[PDB]
């Protein structure tokens, strides 16, 4: 019947202009995962930005960024994160400070080292190869306490911190101590030596000395989110 | 012009038709300085018939009689008895008798530069065609930066196929076909080929544009305002074009529009041009500083000679694709119009290719896309 | 532009060479 | 079946050596990367070393670095952890563990608790 | 005692491994050794659907077989018409993270679910014409990997919770919980009876599960790695397993132990998907490599391969009739092959 | 686990308990249920375009 064949025709115009409207939304928007052990602070970052999977909405200068944290999901992740290889950086968040022996924070010996097996597991999944991570080396106003109290010594979990140099852009804080430094900066070293093993140009590690409060966290993750779209539009010209 | 003179030895050949019935026959015979028999309207510019005959008053034609120095001084007489005839090499000659031989190579040079830049429009158009079908048949090349490029493509199709067409119109014969005939068909070839040059001038400096947005601008990938860029492609050029052709028609409408008498009237077209020519240039200055800042902040300390090559092969790909090479001749005095015409047409001809291959037969993702299909014939 | 540049010196050229052939012709 | 038995684990004195054997079943053993995971007493897992697939690329736990080696043997399908130096910080339980997949450079869940692809443990007291 | 439990098991388990091998007379490849090989076998790529916006993770066909759900990471699940193309409805998911899809036998309803950790139901026969969510069903702790209707009332889960767990739509509650598996489950298939289920995890196990009496009757272990996907012979007894080890394996259920195994050594990719042709005589495989391998059950051969896709083959379904195949992958693309 | 190991013994003595058949039945079945149906099976044996509703 003629009559079937032209309303099915119809609705099959009616949805595609529907989809079309719903491209557009769906290509202005950016899709963060936010990834972060319980002690590593990301609660507090997402707090200040602000289910089986929780989602968070904020803009910045016109533009929306859509963020996903994980939610009521078992510690076994090598199914679900494979459902985030679309979006446009991982944000994964690690306490600086968790490199001693802490029975609060997961009964781990050390979480700092499980933080760095993640992020190693993440760089090198196949389905996140292409997929850029935007390092929150979150708590740095714990690790300056604990590096000046000195009665855990990163060298005891880190034995190359001992022959660890502070490289020539240290860039430290106004009133930072020499100490703190050489600190966060090896704890920034270890990440990057697994980022630069790998990376190849497909994807790319940004680094940031981070505080659960820091305001600059959102602008930060904006600038991440620029020059990851550059990069990706410079590639697709060849211009790399 | 030789349309005008040609008229104004017409004009006097029917000031000589008017006094042709003369009625002076049977004087010829009597022995007179002139008898009143000039009748060579051709052979001379026109007879005056002049029973006196002391000399021809019209001479040169009078169009070239302000430029001849002398004004007539020359007596033509058909006389068995009486004065002798006396030709323009004898007299005055005016200026044609110059050889004149200075411009006769530059004649030459524009000739081979002619079929130096017909094989390189032939070329890339034979490219461009063979690109654009590529680009079109597979749907997962399809993109907005494919779509900026197949206008691209098409523009130099346009400036290729406009030229061709213009020197049939034009230059196809040493008698001027479009002399009176088709003058508004000469005119509007004019029109066209004008457009066109403008149009492929236009779609190089989207191309500069559009990339530059993407870099410069925080999240410019809309997809909204490609609409927009295609309008300024074609549309910009029009208006440029058809007041050029208003002034054209309105002022200096003098034969085809082909020769550009009038300076003020060419920088309609020309400004713009040029315009388009200095924007690009600094977009694409631009776009390699944001480039060497991503370049800088990676490979950690890096390698100086390594950022370089990828720096030198980048800023290579761009120089075809923004016309980059349209600025070493921009601003240069007319005595480098030989070198200029040369760089621009005889080499630049060529650069619909160079933009064809670089983006489309070397692209990477064109070479997958045509391998995984040839491997299903392969199979 | 170039090609503009082009026909422009090509037409006045060939124009001033079939004026001179006309002088020749009628000289 | 995917069966990974651990072995070797015992008591030694402080300074004393041990050496820890896993044998493996069901799967092709050169295809995948191996782990050795320990559980302190009233402390989660924790990842102790690591072999690439071929044994070339080996890493360890900072705390347990140039006292411990890791080592595979591809033809008898066993996994090695010889121990020296050993500490009280040692004593645990300590769990084989194969990476998910074959052929992959990531790892992932070797320490994740109820994960399949891990043998029962061997305490080893320090 | 734990150790003594251990052991127990451990005799249990050898005891079953002797009683399977006492039934190894002769293998299904010996038995098939003699009948005509299927050849190569040529599909070509009729229909291409068009319209997702992101990665397609999975698709059920209707038992008309003229109609198929697609399931998409974009948040949105399209119905369409595969001998037209036409789009039949396009319905907006709340949450964009889907994993699964299923289609009713009826038809009057459709499912979805993912890493909200809730099975959708959505009814596509309203009185106001409109597709409305009807139910969400909330019990499971892990996001949804698999679903399967068995009629309009009831429907089957399977989560990363490491559990499956029959539900009654009008309710909105676990009529019972299987709770067998220690590794998040990843694919379910019913028996064409209905009668039972079988369920594959992320622990290299399989196991067959009564409907009806929610108890595992029997267990099938042999992969390498994580089971993918899981469909059963269309005769009920038999059914076939897709895993991360690049292996398929054919599992008999009256037998207890693995029938086939297909493997190919340039193969080192896993498995999305797999189903069987209306016969069973072809066993179709969805891969990482983006290709689909058409395997010859009985003798395991590799017949066909249908190559269209340019990313990961997420899904595939033969239609009830056995006229054609459907694929879907993460290049936002479905193509109905013949 | 002890609840854990308790809960799996008891599932291995239901696995144990069941009646099996040898493989060689079990293959015999599978290759004739798809020797009834190589006609049905319009996968393995194509029909004429003018039959597949796509083409």
């Amino acid at each position: 019947q003629r009559n079937e064949e032209k309303a099915q025709r119809e609705a099959n115009k009616k949805i595609e202009k529907q989809l079309q409207k719903d491209k557009q939304v769906y290509r202005a928007t950016h899709r963060l995962l936010l990834l972060g052990a319980g002690e590593s602070g990301k609660n507090t970052i997402v707090k200040q930005m602000r289910s089986g999977i929780f989602e968070t909405k904020f803009q910045v200068d016109k533009v929306n960024f859509h963020m996903f944290d994980v939610g009521a999901q078992r510690d076994e992740r090598r199914k679900w994160i494979q459902c985030f290889n679309d979006v446009t950086a991982i944000i994964f968040v690690v306490a600086s400070s968790s490199y001693n022996m802490v029975i609060r924070e997961d009964n781990q010996t050390n979480r700092l080292q499980a933080a760095l097996k993640l992020f190693d597991s993440i760089w090198n999944n196949k389905w996140l190869r292409d997929t850029s991570v935007i390092l929150f080396l979150n708590k740095q106003d714990l690790l300056a306490e604990k590096v000046l109290a000195g009665k855990s010594k990163i060298e005891d979990y880190f034995p190359e911190f001992a022959r660890y140099t502070t490289p020539e852009d240290a860039t430290p804080e106004p009133g930072e101590d020499p100490r703190v430094t050489r600190a966060k900066y090896f704890i920034r070293d270890e990440f990057l030596r697994i980022s630069t093993a790998s990376g190849d140009g497909r994807h790319y590690c940004y680094p940031h000395f981070t505080c659960s409060v820091d305001t600059e966290n959102i602008r930060r993750v904006f600038n991440d989110c620029r020059d990851i779209i550059q990069r990706m539009h410079l590639r697709q010209y060849e211009l790399l | 012009r030789l349309c005008d003179v040609l008229q104004v030895l017409w004009e006097e050949q029917d000031q000589c038709l008017q006094e042709l019935s003369r009625e002076q026959t049977g004087d010829l015979g009597t022995e007179q300085p002139v008898p009143g028999c000039e009748g060579m309207w051709d052979n001379i510019s026109c007879w005056p018939s002049s029973v006196p005959g002391r000399m021809v008053e019209v001479e040169c034609p009078r169009f070239l009689r302000m430029l001849t120095s002398r004004n007539g001084s020359l007596f033509r007489n058909c006389t068995q008895d009486g004065w002798s005839e006396t030709f323009p090499r004898p007299n005055l000659a005016c200026g044609v008798n110059v050889n004149d031989s200075s411009n006769e190579k530059r004649h030459s040079y524009l000739l081979k530069l002619k079929v130096m830049y017909t094989v390189g429009y032939s070329s890339s158009l034979v490219m461009l065609l063979v690109a654009l079908g590529i680009l079109c048949a597979f749907r997962r090349l399809h993109c907005t930066r494919n779509y900026i490029h197949m206008h691209l493509f098409v523009s130099f199709i346009l400036r290729a196929l406009s030229n061709f067409i213009k020197d049939a119109v034009l230059f196809s014969s040493d008698d001027v076909t479009y002399c009176d005939a088709h003058r508004a068909g000469c005119k509007l070839v004019m029109v066209l080929f004008q457009y066109c040059i403008m149009a492929n001038y236009s779609w190089l400096l989207v191309e500069g544009l559009y990339l530059h947005t993407l870099l410069a601008i925080s999240f410019f990938s809309e997809r909204k305002y490609l609409q927009g860029f295609v309008a300024f492609g074609w549309g910009s050029p029009a208006i440029f074009v058809a007041l050029w052709a208003i002034a054209r028609h309105f002022l200096e409408d003098v034969g085809c529009w082909d020769i550009n008498a009038n300076a003020s009237i060419w920088w309609i077209i020309r400004g713009p041009v040029i315009l388009s020519i200095l924007i690009n240039f600094i977009l694409f200055i631009n776009i390699l500083r944001i480039l060497m800042r991503k370049l800088r902040t990676q490979e950690t300390r890096g390698n100086e000679v390594s950022h370089y090559k990828r720096l030198a092969r980048s800023t290579l790909l761009l120089i075809p694709l923004f016309g980059i090479h349209y600025i070493v001749f921009a601003f240069s005095p007319e005595d480098a119009m030989e070198i200029q015409l040369f760089f621009e047409l005889a080499l630049g001809s060529f650069q619909g290719l160079v933009v064809a291959v670089l983006y489309c037969f070397l692209n990477g993702e064109v070479q997958l896309e045509v391998q995984k299909k040839w491997q299903q014939w392969h199979l | 532009h170039s090609d503009g540049t082009f026909t422009s010196e090509l037409s006045r050229l060939r124009e001033g060479a079939r004026l001179q052939r006309l002088l020749q012709g009628l000289v | 079946q995917v069966q990974l038995q651990e072995s070797g684990g015992g008591l030694v004195q402080p300074g004393g050596s041990l050496r820890l054997s896993c044998a493996a079943s069901g799967f092709t053993f050169s295809n995948y990367k191996m782990n050795w995971v320990r559980q302190a007493p009233g402390k989660g897992l924790e990842w102790v070393s690591d072999i690439s697939q071929s044994g070339a690329s080996i890493s360890y736990t900072g705390s347990v670095k140039g006292r411990f080696t890791i080592s595979r043997d591809n033809a008898k399908n066993t996994l090695y952890l010889q121990m020296n130096s050993l500490k009280p910080e040692d004593t645990a339980v300590y769990y084989c563990a194969r990476c998910p997949a074959p052929f992959t450079r990531d790892c992932f869940d070797v320490t994740s608790t109820t994960y399949a692809y891990r043998g029962q443990g061997t305490q080893v007291t320090v | 005692e734990l150790d003594q439990l251990r052991q127990e098991a451990e005799q249990l388990k050898n005891q079953i491994r002797d009683a399977r091998k006492a039934c190894a007379d002769a293998t299904l490849s010996q038995i098939t050794n003699n009948i005509d090989p299927v050849g190569r076998i040529q599909m070509r790529t009729r229909r291409t659907l068009r319209g997702h916006l992101a990665k397609i993770y999975a698709m059920h066909w209707g038992t008309d077989s003229r109609l198929l759900v697609s399931a998409s990471q974009d948040g949105k699940l399209i119905i369409w018409d595969s001998y037209t193309t036409n789009k039949v409805h396009a319905i907006p998911l709340r949450s964009s993270w889907v994993m699964t899809c299923a289609y009713a036998p009826s038809g009057n309803y459709v499912a979805c679910g993912g890493l909200d950790n809730i099975c959708s139901i959505y009814n596509l026969k309203t009185r106001e014409g409109n597709v409305r969510v009807s139910r969400e069903l909330a019990g499971h702790t892990g996001y949804l990997s698999c679903c399967r209707f068995l009629d309009d009332n009831q429907i089957v889960t399977s989560s990363g919770d490491t559990t499956c767990a029959l539900w009654d739509i009008e309710t909105g509650q676990q009529t019972t919980t299987f709770t067998g598996h220690t590794g998040d489950v990843m694919s379910l298939s019913l028996a064409p009876d209905t009668r039972l289920f079988v369920s594959g995890a992320c622990d290299a196990s399989a196991k067959l599960w009564d409907v009806r009496e929610g108890m595992c009757r029997q267990t099938f272990t042999g992969h390498e790695s994580d089971i993918n996907a899981i469909c059963f012979f269309p005769n009920g007894n038999a059914f076939a397993t897709g895993s991360d080890d690049a292996t398929c394996r054919l599992f008999d259920l009256r037998a207890d132990q693995e029938l086939m195994t297909y493997s190919h050594d340039n193969i080192i990719c896993g498995i999305t998907s797999v189903s069987f042709s209306k016969s069973g005589r072809l066993l179709l495989a969805g891969y990482d490599d983006f290709n689909c391998n058409v395997w010859d059950a009985l003798k395991a051969d590799r017949a066909g391969v249908l190559a269209g896709h340019d990313n990961r083959v997420s899904c595939l379904g033969v239609t009830d009739d056995g006229m054609a195949v459907a694929t879907g992958s993460w290049d936002s693309f479905l193509k109905i092959w013949n | 686990s002890i609840a854990q190991a308790r809960k799996l013994v008891e599932q291995l003595k239901m696995e144990a308990n069941i009646d099996r058949i040898k493989v060689s039945k079990a293959a015999a079945d599978l290759m004739a249920y798809c020797e009834a149906h190589a006609k049905e099976d319009p996968l393995l044996t194509p029909v004429p375009a003018s039959e597949n509703p796509f083409r």
